């Protein structure tokens, strides 16, 4: 099951246009007779967008508002197929597909057998800006294990990352989906269980990366005594 | 009316077990079926309602009974568990969860108050951790002096673990400083089917 | 007893020997002369299903078309991925002639003669014949010519009128002239074909009618293509050697289907491109500029090619768009009564 390769993911005002490029091997282009385009919203379902006819450029949508704001186009000497979206909405914001169909699929209606990796695209007027990161201290206060952690607050956009003592902590470790507030920043929580006897004689630092702001910090977190 | 409806919305298995997913089309037509995991695009498996795309194993199957398009997997795998839609021509099903099947675990809570830090800069987060527990569904409830909290929480679970099949989940309470202030007893309250009744995590503003 | 099968057939024409008109003259080398004595014979009681989108005729038909193109209509400028080739192109002689397809020895053909057959499923009126009937290699987009007629009422032919990536062809019972000309001298690029503004709006109301029936009475809307290469968004065809790219805007305009003010002589404008996109799917292809003198076809609309919205799922109309671009559909329009059986 190889992959069609996309560009890459992205942030747009919005009302601006972005395009989204899928391209392949001469050789898969070659036997690919439509390029369909389908998004996958934030937790929602797949719905389909259009298509475009490889050999003769030909197109169709999923909707009146498709049809007006999507172009669907493709360059067979490159073997790519493009993707161009005008007036983003918020509601444009997702993970957007290209998937392919094969010449010859008679009466067996529509089956993509290679798909994209998909490209997310973000639309939103927010601004980029790095995490403040804040301790979940451990109580000192019956399981025998205490929870601590690192609140990963108003950044923008996604993602950040977050490990723990270097990467050397990995047990026991959660790393929740960051949450979109009315900001428009997201926020992020990870947290790690660890044993309450080691709570002063074991040291625990999150260090948490941000690189759309080139943001880095290291989180020291210890029981308020 | 509806082109397309996919059952059941969700499906709690243990592996080797069978899956039996359906997709009942208004239309008689041939139907597709894809299995998603997070982070990744959709993966072929049937094709032409009850053909076997190219490399997957032979414990995936199609058919059908009349409009009613099913799904099959046997002796399911680890790996088997995600997502899984059904497609018949441009419409998608709504998707079926399947997920790994443990036994009930009641979630350990804690709770964590604001940081000095954090208060300096005008805004109090509240968090209640609810970690390593089955089934997925659970309920918090914030209570601040007595007084349930509603429309400033936000809430995050994880994905299935794939070592103990449990999940964890965060809640973030977001207060003012000044809120946060004028009041002393702050309370997260859990619900959830390992728990013969509701837990109380709680702690007093200015305390240690 | 017999058994659906796939064979190699031989064709059968009245090509000249003398001529030098390039169908004339492949058919000639490749053809075999029109069966004299052609006899049918009906098949008593016997019930056979076809397929019109999965006969092997219609590729043996599209490997000819591609050969006589590619011996006859070679351009000056080959440009096919990064490569240029260079050769000769000079001006020919070019009328389509009617080429009739045959079984080899051990097999038939079956013909289905009902009068409604829309081309896929079941046929009660059958019979066997040696060759197809005559059937011109007319290579266009959008609109069918100068092929043969639905007999009965319109037909709509689709390997599933619901899988909106399948062409729709729509077969005609009644033709509707168009008229197409380049003036001789000026641009010598500029050409223009006439249609009886009257008759073609009286069809495309009863196309109209027809749709209605296959898609539940919903209210019925064409509109011009939403994208594509030129020789798809216009209506493309080759007149005597010259490929012509006409707007057809104007032919569907709803308007006037169901006003008055339509009437009269509808004048499309087209183009004559000396720079195209071979419809073979092989690349870019260049010519050299047209021929001096009127250049003129009149051609018998006898279908048409549609692709139909997505996205109308609940909504109260349907909309369609002229299609084409794959030519064994073109085929298709004509062999789709045709099968090929093997005698045991
Ligand atoms: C198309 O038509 C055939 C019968 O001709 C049917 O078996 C098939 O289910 C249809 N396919 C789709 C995708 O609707
Ligand atoms: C049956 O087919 C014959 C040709 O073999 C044709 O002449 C006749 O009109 C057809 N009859 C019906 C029932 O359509
Ligand atoms: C043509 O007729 C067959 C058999 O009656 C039917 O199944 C099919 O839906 C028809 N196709 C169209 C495009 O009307
Ligand atoms: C063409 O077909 C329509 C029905 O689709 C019918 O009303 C009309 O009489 C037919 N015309 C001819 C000349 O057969
Ligand atoms: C076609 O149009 C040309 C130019 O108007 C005209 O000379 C000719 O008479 C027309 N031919 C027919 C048969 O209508
Ligand atoms: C166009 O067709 C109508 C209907 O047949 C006919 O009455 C009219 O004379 C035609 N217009 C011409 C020939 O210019
Ligand atoms: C056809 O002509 C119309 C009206 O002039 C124009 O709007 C449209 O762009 C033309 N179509 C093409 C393919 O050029
Ligand atoms: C459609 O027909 C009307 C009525 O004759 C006419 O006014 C209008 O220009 C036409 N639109 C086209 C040809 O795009
Ligand atoms: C249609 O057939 C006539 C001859 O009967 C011819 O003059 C005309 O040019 C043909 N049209 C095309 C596009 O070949
Ligand atoms: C067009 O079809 C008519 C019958 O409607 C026929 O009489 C005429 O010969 C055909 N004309 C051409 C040029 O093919
Ligand atoms: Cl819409
Ligand atoms: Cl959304
Ligand atoms: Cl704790
Ligand atoms: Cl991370
Ligand atoms: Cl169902
Ligand atoms: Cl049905
Ligand atoms: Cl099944
Ligand atoms: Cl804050
Ligand atoms: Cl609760
Ligand atoms: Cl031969
Ligand atoms: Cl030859
Ligand atoms: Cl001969
Ligand atoms: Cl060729
Ligand atoms: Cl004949
Ligand atoms: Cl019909
Ligand atoms: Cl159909
Ligand atoms: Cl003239
Ligand atoms: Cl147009």
């Amino acid at each position: 099951q190889v992959q069609l390769v996309q560009s890459g993911s992205g942030v747009k005002k919005p009302g601006a246009s972005v395009r989204v490029s899928c391209w392949t091997s001469e050789d898969i282009f070659e036997r690919t007779e439509l390029i369909h385009w389908v998004r996958q919203a934030p937790g929602q379902g797949l719905e389909w967008i259009g298509w475009v006819k490889t050999v003769t450029g030909a197109v169709n949508f999923g909707s009146p508002d498709f049809r007006q704001r999507v172009s669907l186009t493709r360059d067979r000497d490159l073997f790519t197929a493009h993707m161009d979206i005008r007036g983003l909405t918020q509601g444009d914001t997702a993970t957007y597909f290209c998937a392919r169909q094969k010449f010859y699929t008679g009466g067996q209606g529509w089956y993509f057998d290679l798909w994209g990796r998909g490209t997310l695209i973000v639309v939103s007027s927010a601004s980029t800006k790095g995490p403040s990161v804040f301790p979940l201290a451990p109580s000192s206060k019956s399981g025998g294990t205490a929870a601590l952690g690192c609140l990963v607050k108003d950044y923008f956009p996604e993602p950040v990352t977050v490990s723990w003592n270097s990467g050397a902590l990995t047990s026991g470790v959660h790393t929740f989906p960051a949450v979109l507030q009315s900001s428009g920043l997201y926020s992020l929580s990870s947290v790690v269980t660890v044993p309450s006897s080691s709570l002063g004689t074991q040291t625990y630092i999150c260090n948490v990366n941000h690189k759309p702001s080139n943001t880095k910090v290291d989180k020291k977190v210890e029981p308020k005594s | 009316e509806i082109v397309l409806t996919q059952s059941p919305g969700t499906l709690s298995l243990s592996p080797g077990e069978t899956a039996s997913l359906s997709c009942t089309a208004a239309s008689y037509g041939h139907m597709t079926w894809y299995q998603k995991k997070p982070g990744q695009p959709p993966k072929l498996l049937i094709f032409a309602t009850s053909k076997r795309a190219s490399g997957i194993p032979d414990r995936f199957s199609g058919s059908q009974f009349g409009k009613q398009y099913t799904l099959t997997i046997t002796r399911m795998e680890p790996e088997d568990f995600a997502r899984y839609y059904c497609q018949q021509l441009e419409f998608f099903g709504q998707g079926t969860r399947l997920e790994i099947r443990r036994t009930v675990a009641a979630p350990s809570v804690f709770i964590f108050p604001p940081s000095d830090e954090q208060l300096k800069s005008g805004t109090a987060s509240v968090v209640c951790l609810l970690n390593n527990f089955y089934p997925r569904e659970a309920k918090v409830q914030w209570k601040v002096d007595n007084a349930l909290q509603s429309g400033n929480s936000q809430e995050s679970v994880t994905e299935q673990d794939s070592k103990d099949s449990t999940y964890s989940l965060s809640s973030t309470l977001t207060l003012s400083k000044a809120d946060y202030e004028k009041h002393k007893v702050y309370a997260c309250e859990v619900t959830h089917q390992g728990l013969s009744s509701p837990v109380t995590k709680s702690f007093n503003r200015g305390e240690c | 007893v017999w058994k659906d099968a796939d064979t190699t057939l031989f064709c059968a024409s009245d090509a000249k020997a003398h001529e030098t008109e390039v169908h004339n003259v492949w058919a000639t080398h490749a053809c075999v002369p029109t069966d004299p004595n052609p006899q049918e014979i009906h098949l008593e009681n016997v019930t056979e299903n076809f397929n019109m989108w999965k006969n092997n005729m219609v590729e043996q038909m599209q490997e000819d078309v591609i050969s006589l193109w590619d011996q006859s209509l070679q351009p000056c400028v080959k440009l096919t991925g990064g490569s240029v080739i260079k050769q000769a192109c000079p001006k020919i002689s070019f009328d389509p002639i009617p080429i009739h397809y045959c079984t080899p020895a051990g097999y038939v053909i079956l013909k289905c003669n009902d009068k409604n057959f829309n081309g896929t499923g079941p046929c009660k009126n059958v019979s066997s014949v040696q060759c197809t009937h005559g059937i011109k290699p007319v290579v266009s987009t959008q609109l069918l010519l100068n092929g043969s007629l639905a007999e009965e009422e319109i037909i709509i032919r689709s390997e599933n009128l619901t899988n909106n990536a399948k062409t729709i062809i729509v077969h005609l019972n009644k033709s509707v002239e168009i008229n197409c000309t380049r003036p001789s001298n000026g641009d010598i690029r500029k050409a223009y074909c006439e249609i009886n503004g009257t008759k073609w709006n009286k069809v495309l109301k009863q196309v109209t009618e027809k749709l209605k029936e296959h898609f539940n009475n919903k209210t019925i809307i064409f509109q011009p293509p939403s994208g594509g290469d030129l020789e798809i968004t216009m209506h493309h065809f080759n007149c005597r050697g010259e490929f012509f790219y006409c707007n057809t805007t104007q032919l569907f305009n709803n308007t006037c289907i169901g006003m008055k003010g339509c009437n009269g002589t509808i004048t499309l404008p087209c183009k004559i491109k000396q720079i195209i996109n071979m419809w073979q799917g092989t690349g870019q292809a260049m010519y050299a500029p047209p021929i001096d003198g009127k250049i003129n076809c009149v051609s018998n609309i006898t279908g048409i090619l549609l692709t139909r919205d997505g996205g109308a799922n609940n909504t109260s109309n349907e909309t369609f768009r002229p299609g084409g671009g794959n030519i064994k559909d073109n085929w298709r329009s004509e062999l789709y009564k045709y099968k090929v059986v093997q005698i045991e």
